RNA sequence: CGAUGUCGGCUCGUCGCAUCCUGGGGCUGAAGAAGGUCCCAAGGGUUGGGCUGUUCGCCCAUUAAAGCGGCACGCGAGCUG
RNA sequence: GAAUGCCGGCAUGAGUAACGAUAAAGAGGGUGAGAAUCCCUCUCGCCGUAAGCCCAAGGGUUCCUACGCAAUGGUCGUCAGCGUAGGGUUAGGCGGGACCUAAGGUGAAGCCGAAAGGCGUAGCCGAAGGGCAGCCGGUUAAUAUUCCGGCCCUUCCCGCAGGUGCGAUGGGGGGACGCUCUAGGCUAGGGGGACCGGAGCCAUGGACGAGCCCGGCCAGAAGCGCAGGGUGGGAGGUAGGCAAAUCCGCCUCCCAACAAGCUCUGCGUGGUGGGGAAGCCCGUACGGGUGACAACCCCCCGAAGCCAGGGAGCCAAGAAAAGCCUCUAAGCACAACCUGCGGGAACCCGUACCGCAAACCGACACAGGUGGGCGGGUGCAAGAGCACUCAGGCGCGCGGGAGAACCCUCGCCAAGGAACUCUGCAAGUUGGCCCCGUAACUUCGGGAGAAGGGGUGCUCCCUGGGGUGAUGAGCCCCGGGGAGCCGCAGUGAACAGGCUCUGGCGACUGUUUACCAAAAACACAGCUCUCUGCGAACUCGUAAGAGGAGGUAUAGGGAGCGACGCUUGCCCGGUGCCGGAAGGUCAAGGGGAGGGGUGCAAGCCCCGAACCGAAGCCCCGGUGAACGGCGGCCGUAACUAUAACGGUCCUAAGGUAGCGAAAUUCCUUGUCGGGUAAGUUCCGACCUGCACGAAAAGCGUAACGACCGGAGCGCUGUCUCGGCGAGGG
RNA sequence: GAGCUAGCCCUGGCCAGGGUGAAGCUGGGGUGAGACCCAGUGGAGGCCCGAACCGGUGGGGGAUGCAAACCCCUCGGAUGA
RNA sequence: AAUGUUCA
RNA sequence: CGCGGGGUGGAGCAGCCUGGUAGCUCGUCGGGCUCAUAACCCGAAGGUCGUCGGUUCAAAUCCGGCCCCCGCAACCA
RNA sequence: AGCCUACGGGCAGGCGCCGAGGGUAGGGCCCGUGACUGGGGCGAAGUCGUAACAAGGUAGCUGUACCGGAAGGUGCGGCUGGA
């Protein structure tokens, strides 16, 4: 059947977007952990 | 001439139309100053405030006159009976000597090609608007300002009408459509006479679609609910309420009064 | 109780005898037939339906008889639910 | 040495289950060290409103080509959607952005909030919606509406040429809109043809014949022609369109009332451009050549598509803004705007490939899921159904054997037909069309496809309507009548109701427990109660604010009952709610009688009784479609039996109507009657209601129901009671 | 975290083919005028049968499966909530 | 402010 | 078996809690009113308090044990 | 495929329509019977009450509506078969 993930490049960007997260303060703690983490993907990928 | 429908089908041979011949051939709307985008909604900035809403007809809420004291002492002349969607009452389109076109609600009686206008002199005829201190008192009257300066609204839903009962000073009482006897100013602008469209209380939904139509949602009872959902729900099948009738916010709804008592216009009523 | 699946039905049986019938026998208030009771004997057999989930039970038509009970109230790593 | 401990490795089950749909394979040749599995050829099987093509989402190198097989492929594999390398995606006209606004988001002004932050008219963003100028062919191994060929367009900028007061984000129009049913003409698409064009064919008994087979178009500016959409035209006055207008709107006259005329589409025709089967010959992994100077014509059907903003009926009353036209103001009339012609300028992003699936979502080459467009032919009344089949694409990525049990799927059966079983669960009967013919009951619509029947193929002859055709031949729809032929059987295969009688519940169509419950549960129209005067009541939020609602007692919130017919009784003692400016009580507060601690003292500091003190509770009343409740013990009638009647206690009142062994009855398989051979079930009554009962509604009711119970008929492998056969294991 | 699911908002799309013949219209009949009755026309409805489509009634198979919800037969709705 | 068994 | 309420004149109820005295209505008997009955009026009788005991000076009354009657409860698998 | 006495004929025979009757199915009328139930008529001395006839002790009657063991009572309207 019909399963939870079903992709979409502008609703993926637009949730889990860069400026989405600048935003809210929660998504800016969230990129201030991934880069005290060292992340390589701040961000999903969306191409 | 409330129209009735046979019994070829369940749920029509209760199913009830208005009739629709006072409406005269005017179907389409008109603009310039007329129907704008009406925006339908249930819920406010989030969650839903009054709950089963939704769905419903696309509408356009046609922009009507309730403040007729921009064109006091200007004739008109009744062009058209037009439906509208937003109420329960019919409008009427106007065309004023002096160019502009506005909508009023279009009371009872008022026939194509009429003349009517609004102000001190306003002659006493159906359709004129008048401050309440200058209507003789007794007459039907509609479309009433409460306080002045502040358009119409009170008793101007389908076949609603208040009446002129005395004058006190300033201040004037009138019987509303409810019974209860307000106090009031005299000069509020009221449309005389009753609004019309008296067989709306007649008619008949017939189905559950019809209510979908209007926009109306399937109203679930407090005792098909769970306790997590309503005072009233759980139990075992069909518990007789437990408790005293009560609201799913713990307010009862059976005779408590819910008006601010302390309220300044409470020495402007009279009577329930 | 870090699990022994608990009623009834279907399939498959197998065992006990304090035996429903068939076999033998003794009394009888056993003239004969048909019976009653008791003793020895299980080798074999012990029907099909209506009602009820039924076990049980009550009826219908029979039968030589339409027996009782045990095997985790036999049997769900065999089935039914 | 143990903790169903953790991490890792290797054992067992075991060469066992499985190798992912029962749509299907066989053979010859080639390459190769190694071919059931790669390539070619022939035969055969499968899809074909797809298992065939074209877009959108998603995926991101998967596309093409060369060289390969250690691993991925459920086996092999020379093959690949895999590795290595190289190549490949071309736009002013397609889609998106230098255009528009919707939900919504954001957000100057402004409001709110301990902080973070929340709201918010204007504006901005915001897209399968609006607006906007490209159709047809050729080429690569891979790109095309992008490159090329033909024909046709759109923006700007600079010039000339002719006209007009031009001229704004400003005013007006317009853009601009629902559902259902349809008209006239077209086109897409398809069928036929003695006419035309063709390489070829006489097979096997017959056929040189109007013989067989294949093909007989596409696009195309102006100018035409045919449909069709829009649109009244002048003269005055005008206070309104938030400044002004010749524009719009509102009045008053004169002509139209019409598409007559203006433009605007669609379609045929058109300068011309392009394409052009079947067959055969070739070398491919495939396309090329010839067939060709190809011919490119006539009928018929005909759209859900176009003219489109068409028309008609209806109620539930059906986006905005920009583009577009027009009008005028600032400013400017050396400017500027409209038209024609020249020259010039025209960006950024995507374009490969899969795309109902092996490339997306499901850890997998997963029988699952995934939006839009085309989706041919024949026959069955119709059709996107069914059977077969064009184009096109597949035989599903382990096979070869054998012919046991047993299992899945499927077929048939003597005689009996439910005896099986919880229940005819399942399977079987019936089954489409046409014509007869249809009951109780009923809300007059239904029940009704009731039930139960007859016809159904083919040939010949006669005959009636239409439509395109000129009032005709044909071609295409509809019919009617009479003769005859065959077979067991004529919707001869596929798709295609078993039926009736009677109850329970629910009025009905609907909805829900995704992943065990589809119901008598929920919802529903409708009834009633109650609240709510508009800054409404209620709801979300600390607030601002928003919903209610740009609604106003015929409206809105809450609650119960749930169509409809007939009804809905008694109790306000208790609880709730409502109404009571009296009275009792009642905290802070006022208030100080009186008392206390310190000072030599004025003083300062404490307690502190009377009395006045709201809400609320007490108190007094009303209110049951508010929460709730609605008796017991005795005796009695001239056969018994029972009790119309009476006595007494208590209550606030002591269940009436209507139902009743019921979805309610323990005793209970209550007792009678019916269906049966036999009936704890079912149906009708009795009433002793453990423990129905009137809106947690009562008693009924046509129609409705994949609900639940009982019965009968037809039919059958459910059974007596099994047996044989088919395919997948 | 509403890329599943529930509800709502804006904007688009889809529903083959058959029947039943409501209202209204036109004519005729009727009356003093009506109501009303016949035809013909007309195509309404949470109407009927049945595909796409949306579900999930009963049975069977599947149970370390094709699948952590499937497949076959059968079944409901299918212009409307 | 109730009532008066049956036949004559 | 369990929990708690009642057995009182002929019928229906109190009186028990805090022991000393048994009352209310109907009914029965006698007498009145009537022509006669009912109604009504005047008087009177009528009770081992379910039983067996023991606490007290003394029990309808307080405590045990049995005989009846009324109601409640008897669940989980 | 038969027989015939005169044969482009007859008979026997074959096929067809109709056809008494039988069967299947479904309606209509009537008759008998049915647990139970409704009211009715009749039946020397049963129970309850007083409705009516004298202003029957509330004038009576009536159509209707509701209630009540029962006659009946009450409301609305009407009658004189009453003052
Ligand atoms: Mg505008
Ligand atoms: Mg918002
Ligand atoms: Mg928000
Ligand atoms: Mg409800
Ligand atoms: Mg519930
Ligand atoms: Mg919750
Ligand atoms: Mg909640
Ligand atoms: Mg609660
Ligand atoms: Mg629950
Ligand atoms: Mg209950
Ligand atoms: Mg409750
Ligand atoms: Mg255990
Ligand atoms: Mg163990
Ligand atoms: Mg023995
Ligand atoms: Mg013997
Ligand atoms: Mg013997
Ligand atoms: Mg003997
Ligand atoms: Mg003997
Ligand atoms: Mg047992
Ligand atoms: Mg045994
Ligand atoms: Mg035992
Ligand atoms: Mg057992
Ligand atoms: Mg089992
Ligand atoms: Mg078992
Ligand atoms: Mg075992
Ligand atoms: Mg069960
Ligand atoms: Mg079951
Ligand atoms: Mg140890
Ligand atoms: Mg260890
Ligand atoms: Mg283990
Ligand atoms: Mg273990
Ligand atoms: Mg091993
Ligand atoms: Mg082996
Ligand atoms: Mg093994
Ligand atoms: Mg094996
Ligand atoms: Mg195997
Ligand atoms: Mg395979
Ligand atoms: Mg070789
Ligand atoms: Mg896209
Ligand atoms: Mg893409
Ligand atoms: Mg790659
Ligand atoms: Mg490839
Ligand atoms: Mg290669
Ligand atoms: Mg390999
Ligand atoms: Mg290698
Ligand atoms: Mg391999
Ligand atoms: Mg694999
Ligand atoms: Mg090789
Ligand atoms: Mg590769
Ligand atoms: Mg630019
Ligand atoms: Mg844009
Ligand atoms: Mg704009
Ligand atoms: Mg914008
Ligand atoms: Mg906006
Ligand atoms: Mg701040
Ligand atoms: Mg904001
Ligand atoms: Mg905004
Ligand atoms: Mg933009
Ligand atoms: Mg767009
Ligand atoms: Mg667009
Ligand atoms: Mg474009
Ligand atoms: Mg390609
Ligand atoms: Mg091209
Ligand atoms: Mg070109
Ligand atoms: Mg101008
Ligand atoms: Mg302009
Ligand atoms: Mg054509
Ligand atoms: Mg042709
Ligand atoms: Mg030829
Ligand atoms: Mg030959
Ligand atoms: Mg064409
Ligand atoms: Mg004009
Ligand atoms: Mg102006
Ligand atoms: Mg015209
Ligand atoms: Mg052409
Ligand atoms: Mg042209
Ligand atoms: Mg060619
Ligand atoms: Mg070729
Ligand atoms: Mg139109
Ligand atoms: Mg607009
Ligand atoms: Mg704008
Ligand atoms: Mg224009
Ligand atoms: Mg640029
Ligand atoms: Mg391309
Ligand atoms: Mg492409
Ligand atoms: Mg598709
Ligand atoms: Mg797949
Ligand atoms: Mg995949
Ligand atoms: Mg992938
Ligand atoms: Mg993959
Ligand atoms: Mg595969
Ligand atoms: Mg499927
Ligand atoms: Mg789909
Ligand atoms: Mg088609
Ligand atoms: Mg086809
Ligand atoms: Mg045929
Ligand atoms: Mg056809
Ligand atoms: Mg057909
Ligand atoms: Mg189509
Ligand atoms: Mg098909
Ligand atoms: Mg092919
Ligand atoms: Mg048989
Ligand atoms: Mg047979
Ligand atoms: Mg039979
Ligand atoms: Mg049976
Ligand atoms: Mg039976
Ligand atoms: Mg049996
Ligand atoms: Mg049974
Ligand atoms: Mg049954
Ligand atoms: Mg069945
Ligand atoms: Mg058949
Ligand atoms: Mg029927
Ligand atoms: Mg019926
Ligand atoms: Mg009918
Ligand atoms: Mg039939
Ligand atoms: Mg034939
Ligand atoms: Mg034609
Ligand atoms: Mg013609
Ligand atoms: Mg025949
Ligand atoms: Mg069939
Ligand atoms: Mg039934
Ligand atoms: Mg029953
Ligand atoms: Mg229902
Ligand atoms: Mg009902
Ligand atoms: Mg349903
Ligand atoms: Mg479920
Ligand atoms: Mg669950
Ligand atoms: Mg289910
Ligand atoms: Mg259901
Ligand atoms: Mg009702
Ligand atoms: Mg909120
Ligand atoms: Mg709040
Ligand atoms: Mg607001
Ligand atoms: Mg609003
Ligand atoms: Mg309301
Ligand atoms: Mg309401
Ligand atoms: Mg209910
Ligand atoms: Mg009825
Ligand atoms: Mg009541
Ligand atoms: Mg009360
Ligand atoms: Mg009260
Ligand atoms: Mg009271
Ligand atoms: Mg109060
Ligand atoms: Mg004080
Ligand atoms: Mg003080
Ligand atoms: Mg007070
Ligand atoms: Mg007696
Ligand atoms: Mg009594
Ligand atoms: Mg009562
Ligand atoms: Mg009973
Ligand atoms: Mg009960
Ligand atoms: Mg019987
Ligand atoms: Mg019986
Ligand atoms: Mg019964
Ligand atoms: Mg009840
Ligand atoms: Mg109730
Ligand atoms: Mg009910
Ligand atoms: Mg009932
Ligand atoms: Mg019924
Ligand atoms: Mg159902
Ligand atoms: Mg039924
Ligand atoms: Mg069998
Ligand atoms: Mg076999
Ligand atoms: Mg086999
Ligand atoms: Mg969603
Ligand atoms: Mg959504
Ligand atoms: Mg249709
Ligand atoms: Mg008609
Ligand atoms: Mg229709
Ligand atoms: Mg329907
Ligand atoms: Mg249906
Ligand atoms: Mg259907
Ligand atoms: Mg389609
Ligand atoms: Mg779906
Ligand atoms: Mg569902
Ligand atoms: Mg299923
Ligand atoms: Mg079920
Ligand atoms: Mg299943
Ligand atoms: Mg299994
Ligand atoms: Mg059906
Ligand atoms: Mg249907
Ligand atoms: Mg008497
Ligand atoms: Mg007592
Ligand atoms: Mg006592
Ligand atoms: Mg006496
Ligand atoms: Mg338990
Ligand atoms: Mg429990
Ligand atoms: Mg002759
Ligand atoms: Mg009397
Ligand atoms: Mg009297
Ligand atoms: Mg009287
Ligand atoms: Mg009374
Ligand atoms: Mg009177």
């Amino acid at each position: 059947m019909k399963r939870t993930w079903q992709p979409n490049r502008r609703k993926r960007a637009k949730t889990h977007g860069f400026r989405a997260r600048m935003r809210t303060p929660g998504g800016r703690k969230v990129l201030k952990r991934r880069r005290q983490k060292g992340r390589w993907r701040l961000t999903p990928a969306v191409r | 001439a409330v129209k009735k429908f046979k019994p070829y089908t369940p749920s029509r041979r209760f199913m009830t139309v208005a009739d629709f011949s006072e409406i005269t051939k005017t179907e389409p709307e008109k603009s310039l100053v007329k129907p704008l985008k009406k925006t339908g909604g249930r819920n406010n900035q989030g969650r839903i405030t009054v709950r089963f809403r939704g769905g419903g007809h696309k509408r356009l809420y046609r922009i009507i006159d309730f403040k007729r004291w921009d064109k006091v002492g200007i004739p008109a002349k009744v062009a058209a009976i037009e439906y509208d969607p937003n109420r329960s009452a019919r409008i009427a389109l106007l065309h004023y000597v002096d160019g502009e076109k506005r909508y009023i609600i279009a009371p009872d009686g008022l026939q194509v090609g009429q003349q009517v206008v609004a102000g001190p002199d306003a002659p006493i005829q159906v359709g004129n608007a008048l401050p309440l201190r200058f209507i003789p008192v007794g007459t039907v009257v509609h479309a009433v300002e409460l306080e002045p300066k502040k358009g119409a609204k009170l008793a101007r839903a389908a076949g609603t009408s208040a009446q002129i009962q005395g004058r006190e000073g300033d201040y004037v009482i009138l019987r509303l459509p409810s019974g209860e006897l307000r106090k009031v100013h005299g000069e509020c602008y009221a449309t005389v006479g009753a609004v019309g469209n008296a067989d709306h209380k007649n008619i008949v939904l017939g189905k559950a679609g019809r209510s979908r139509w209007l926009g109306r949602r399937p109203h679930v009872r407090g005792a098909a609910m769970n306790p997590v959902d309503h005072p009233h729900g759980g139990g075992e099948g069909r518990a007789p309420r437990g408790r005293p009738p009560a609201s799913p916010w713990g307010w009862q709804t059976k005779g408590l009064k819910t008006r601010k008592r302390r309220k300044p216009s409470s020495r402007f009523i009279i009577a329930r």
